[PDB]
């Protein structure tokens, strides 16, 4: 014989405190009793378990089920409550490779590596707690008693253990042919290369070899799989890629349930598809979680569906990534809150494509959406290619020096530059640094009775320009917000405006340009139409003159 | 050489952080770095047996073009027993904070010359990522005292006080605090002179060693220049009524820190209903009790004290043309310390690169003062800082921080 290197075992441990599985095994009928004795003579025989004495004081259940359309037999070891009680593991295949990020290659062969599966030995000290039992013929005889020396197949620690394992071997393989790639996936090794195909078959067959140093043996037949490749949603073709086919299904009235696997659809096709939008999709799942119940599609709702059949009418296909150029992000604004873009590097040839959403919040504006959907892609791209993109962003370089000089929190986009395609992001209005020379001072108050609801709002100028409004079903803020619209309303192009309300303030002050508040869309829009704004804070209740005055006309 | 048993505190598992998204060059230097640490002992390859992890970047601290690594041991530091064992703590040195000279120095890599106790080691596992995850990342965890973990300073503190022993004695004016992987010692000596003994106590530790990367170092500070921000109000001879209503405005503000704050006369100087630019002459009442508000204003806060049991909070608020305020307190107007920064530092159109440098600075003169650092209330988005902070990061420690996502009405009174 030719000796083998052992391959190391990995010490488990049952979570703290915690004992392993004592689980009775129900009774089986003689058929399924005599179909599993012979599958576990099999095992045994492939040194898989071993037969143990009657000390060990642990069980799992174990089944038999029939393989469909066939007379055999499959045995099932439910180690569902082994795993429970066995501790947790690193997860390797936790972060997936993106199909964008991946580089092309001339050849990929696939090896099967199932029998190495099974040359993985279990940590000792944990067999014990793997212990199973087959059922004796009437129950006239002990049942046989096994545990497994291999990992066992449903067990918790057995997809980590197993990868760990392949990847400590296949590390030094790797690290002396930097020229090829090596991928596992379930039970086949991936191998890919640019070497000219001889070259490439050679590196196989020393693989190989490398393997049969740990006993492991890979079928001589090759593999059936070749490109393309079908693979956690894509397919990878030597040298481009996409998602597997996107069907949106044709159906007369909508379920909610349906209307979740749509926009997941959605979601997936718009990672290489342009342009995707499901918002107002999404907008019909607000709060309800019946599967079962219908929604009538709004009529948007119906153009934003006829919009995606169309984009996903025919292939679009993404190329793979080329470290020797720079990475190229463009943007655009899709509307109500969506924006979509692109990266690539040689152009009309993306390398993926994407989509953001406005967060829920009370107000927002463009340029803060702008700003975080390029965060978005400056961490995705991290993630997938190690280095941010150069943007390409429908703003003015002066529109964001303008913003981010003057915006109270401190803000940052990485190198970009503009590209004019509308509609472009700019600022709608911009308030005074200091009082207006010339322009009519509006003092400003608004106030509510916590009970009946009622309130007023109202002004009073230094020209003696007057009005007080009386308001029902509102509150203190929203007769403070009142108050400052009535002056807006009432006010030249230029205007200086004295408030109170520290409320106010603060979302005037955060510049929204789009609010969840008609009242504050209907400020945002006087704003718009002004040349000249100062809004002035005083604090209320202080005797300060103006502010005093309009004060006791509302609150009466 | 031998272990100091360490645990965790009761009930309490080791720390399961994600490792976030790191650059190429990132990648590139520690997977450098690590496989250097890996020959010399200090760090080794683990298995999946081991579920923990803290996440791990790479920094140039100033000045320096040689990747440093570091491990941002927050969470495990949280959950790490505390160390009153052979001391009930390091009592502050107040006599740091008025020198005129204080040099910081990295001695971290001392620590690396004592062995981590072989149970807790499997606590400070960490992840090199691999780009797009096309490889497995690369797991290992500490045989030694990390560098970062707040238990390494302690284990190691016997040590240090005996390497350290022949130059205090020699040196008696000199104050030496080690706070983390730092060894602050400050001096009321000429620069010159200064700069030798920080030479002579770097030869101290190179002795002791016999290489240290980033020992030759030295970030120098003078704490006996570091400038506060008192109230201050504006001095004028024509008072707009914008100007009053600033004033009563800010005056408002300071009563909620100062008793005898009064507005009666000032306001009632605003009587009537007038344009913001109009021009008004001050009263001699208004005058007098302006002038009793510029009084109070010279005198500290009543009832200011620093209680070492209570977390110290740090507020930043952006000023413009590279400005920036902060204060630091225990509870509400009861600031134990407010400033003033204007040196972006290569950063005249960076924001984030410019508050990054502001915490590090805060961080850096709490520690002096106080021997902790603070939790910090930041003027910017979550998403925003997550993204950016990591690439203009330059010390060896890492505060706390929230974020701010309303616009303080306060950012006018400190301006
Ligand atoms: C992640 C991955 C999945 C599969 C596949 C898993 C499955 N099923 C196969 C391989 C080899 C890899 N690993 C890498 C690493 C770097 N570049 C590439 N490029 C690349 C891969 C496949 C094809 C094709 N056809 C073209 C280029 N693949
Ligand atoms: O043989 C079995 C199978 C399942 C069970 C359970 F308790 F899970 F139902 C018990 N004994
Ligand atoms: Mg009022």
């Amino acid at each position: 014989m030719v000796p083998i290197s052992p391959i190391e075992t990995v010490p488990v441990k049952l979570k703290p405190g915690m004992d392993g599985p004592k689980v009775k095994q129900w009774p089986l009928t003689e058929e399924k009793i005599k179909a599993l004795v012979e599958i576990c003579t099999e095992m045994e025989k492939e040194g898989k378990i071993s037969k143990i004495g009657p000390e060990n004081p642990y069980n799992t259940p174990v089944f038999a089920i029939k393989k469909k359309d066939s007379t055999k037999w499959r045995k099932l070891v439910d180690f569902r409550e082994l795993n429970k009680r066995t501790q947790d593991f690193w997860e390797v295949q936790l972060g997936i490779p993106h199909p964008a990020g991946l580089k092309k290659k001339k050849s990929v062969t696939v090896l099967d590596v199932g029998d190495a599966y099974f040359s993985v030995p279990l940590d000792e000290d944990f067999r014990k707690y793997t212990a199973f039992t087959i059922p004796s013929i009437n129950n006239e005889t002990p049942g046989i008693r096994y545990q497994y020396n291999v990992l066992p197949q449903g067990w918790k620690g057995s997809p980590a253990i197993f990868q760990s394992s392949m990847t400590k071997i296949l590390e030094p393989f790797a690290a002396q042919n930097p020229d090829i790639v090596i991928y596992q996936y379930m039970d086949d090794l991936y191998v890919g290369s640019d070497l000219e195909i001889g070259q490439h078959r050679t590196k196989i067959e020393e693989l190989r070899q490398h393997l049969l140093r740990w006993g492991l043996t890979t079928p001589d037949k090759k593999h059936q799989k070749e490109p393309p490749f079908l693979w956690m949603g894509y397919e990878l073709h030597p040298d481009k890629w996409t998602v597997q086919p996107i069907v949106l299904p044709e159906k007369d009235s909508w379920t909610v349930n349906d209307i979740q696997k749509l926009v997941g659809k959605l979601n997936w096709a718009s990672q290489i598809y342009p342009g995707i939008k499901v918002r107002q999709l999404s907008k019909l799942l607000r709060g309800t979680k019946a599967l079962t119940e219908v929604i009538p599609l709004t009529e948007e709702a119906e153009l934003e569906l006829a919009e995606n059949r169309e984009i996903l009418k025919e292939p679009v296909h993404g190329v793979y990534y080329d470290p020797s150029k720079d990475l190229i992000a463009e943007i655009q604004k899709q509307g109500q809150g969506q924006w979509t873009y692109q990266i690539y590097q040689e152009p009309f040839k993306n390398l993926k494509t994407g989509k953001y959403a406005r967060m829920r919040g009370a107000h927002t504006n463009d340029v803060k959406q702008l700003t975080e959907a390029v965060q978005k892609i400056t961490t995705e791209s991290i993630v997938i290619w190690g280095k941010t993109p150069k943007f390409k962003l429908p703003i003015q370089k002066e529109t964001w020096e303008t913003w981010w000089t003057e915006y109270w929190q401190a803000t940052w986009i990485p190198e970009w530059e503009f590209v004019n395609t509308p509609p472009l992001v700019k600022l709608w209005y911009q308030l005074e640094k200091e009082p207006i020379v010339g322009a009519e001072t509006f003092y400003v108050d608004g106030a509510a009775n916590r009970e009946t609801k009622l309130g007023k709002a109202g002004y009073v100028t230094n020209k003696g320009r007057q009005k007080v409004v009386p308001l029902t079903n509102t509150t203190n803020q929203k007769t403070e917000l009142q108050a400052i619209y009535l002056a807006l309303q009432d006010s030249g192009l230029e205007v200086n405006i004295v408030t109170d309300s520290q409320y106010a303030l603060g979302i005037i002050q955060a510049q929204p340009d789009k609010s969840e508040s008609e009242l504050v869309n209907q400020i945002i829009e006087q704003l718009i139409k002004k040349e000249k704004v100062y809004l002035a804070w005083v604090p209320a209740h202080k005797g300060i003159g103006g502010n005093e005055q309009v004060d006791k006309l509302v609150s009466a | 050489i031998e272990t100091v048993p360490v645990k965790l505190k009761p009930g309490m598992d080791g720390p399961k952080v994600k490792q976030w998204p790191l650059t190429e060059e990132k990648i590139k230097a520690l997977v450098e770095i690590c496989t250097e640490m890996e020959k010399e002992g200090k760090i080794s390859k683990i298995g999946p047996e081991n579920p923990y992890n803290t996440p791990v970047f790479a920094i140039k601290k100033k000045d320096s073009t040689k990747w440093r690594k570091l491990v941002d041991f927050r969470e495990l530091n949280k959950r790490t027993q505390d160390f009153w064992e052979v001391q009930l703590g390091i009592p502050h040195p107040a006599g740091l904070k008025k020198k005129k000279s204080v040099t910081v120095l990295d001695v971290g890599d001392a620590y690396f010359s004592v062995p981590l106790d072989e149970d807790f080691r499997k606590y400070t596992a960490f992840t090199i990522p691999s780009i797009n995850n096309e490889t497995p990342g690369i797991r290992y965890q500490y045989n030694v005292l990390p560098q970062g973990w707040k238990g390494s300073p302690a284990i190691f503190q016997s040590s240090m006080t005996k390497i350290l022993e022949p130059f205090k004695k020699q040196n008696p004016d000199i104050v030496i605090y080690q706070y983390m992987d730092d060894l602050y010692v400050g001096s009321d000596l000429e620069i010159g002179q200064h700069r030798t003994k920080i030479e002579e106590l770097r030869q101290h530790l190179l002795r002791w060693g016999l290489e240290p990367p980033f020992l030759w170092m030295g970030y120098e500070l003078h704490p006996d220049k570091w400038t506060v921000q008192p109230i201050v109000l504006p001095e004028k001879d024509s008072w707009t009524v914008n100007d009053i209503q600033k004033l009563v405005g800010k005056l408002n503000w300071a009563s909620q820190i100062y008793p005898g704050i009064k507005v009666r006369q000032l306001s009632k100087l605003l009587r009537g209903t007038k344009a913001l630019t109009e021009v008004i002459p001050l009263t001699e009442e208004a005058e007098l009790e302006l002038a009793e508000n510029r009084e109070i204003l010279k005198e500290p806060v009543h009832g200011v004290y620093y209680d070492p049991s209570k977390d110290l909070i740090a507020e930043i608020q952006k000023q413009g043309q590279g400005q920036w305020t902060y204060q630091i307190y225990q509870e509400p107007f009861k600031n134990l310390k407010t400033g003033k920064y204007a040196r972006m530092r290569g950063a005249h159109t960076n924001d984030v690169k410019q508050l990054t440098e502001a915490v590090q600075k805060i961080t850096t003169e709490s520690i002096v003062i106080w021997g902790k650092t603070p939790k910090f209330k930041l003027p910017i988005q979550k998403e925003t800082w997550e993204t950016w902070w990591t690439e203009y990061w330059q010390a060896t420690w890492i505060p706390e921080w929230e974020f701010v996502n309303t616009p303080p009405l306060v950012k006018l009174w400190y301006q």
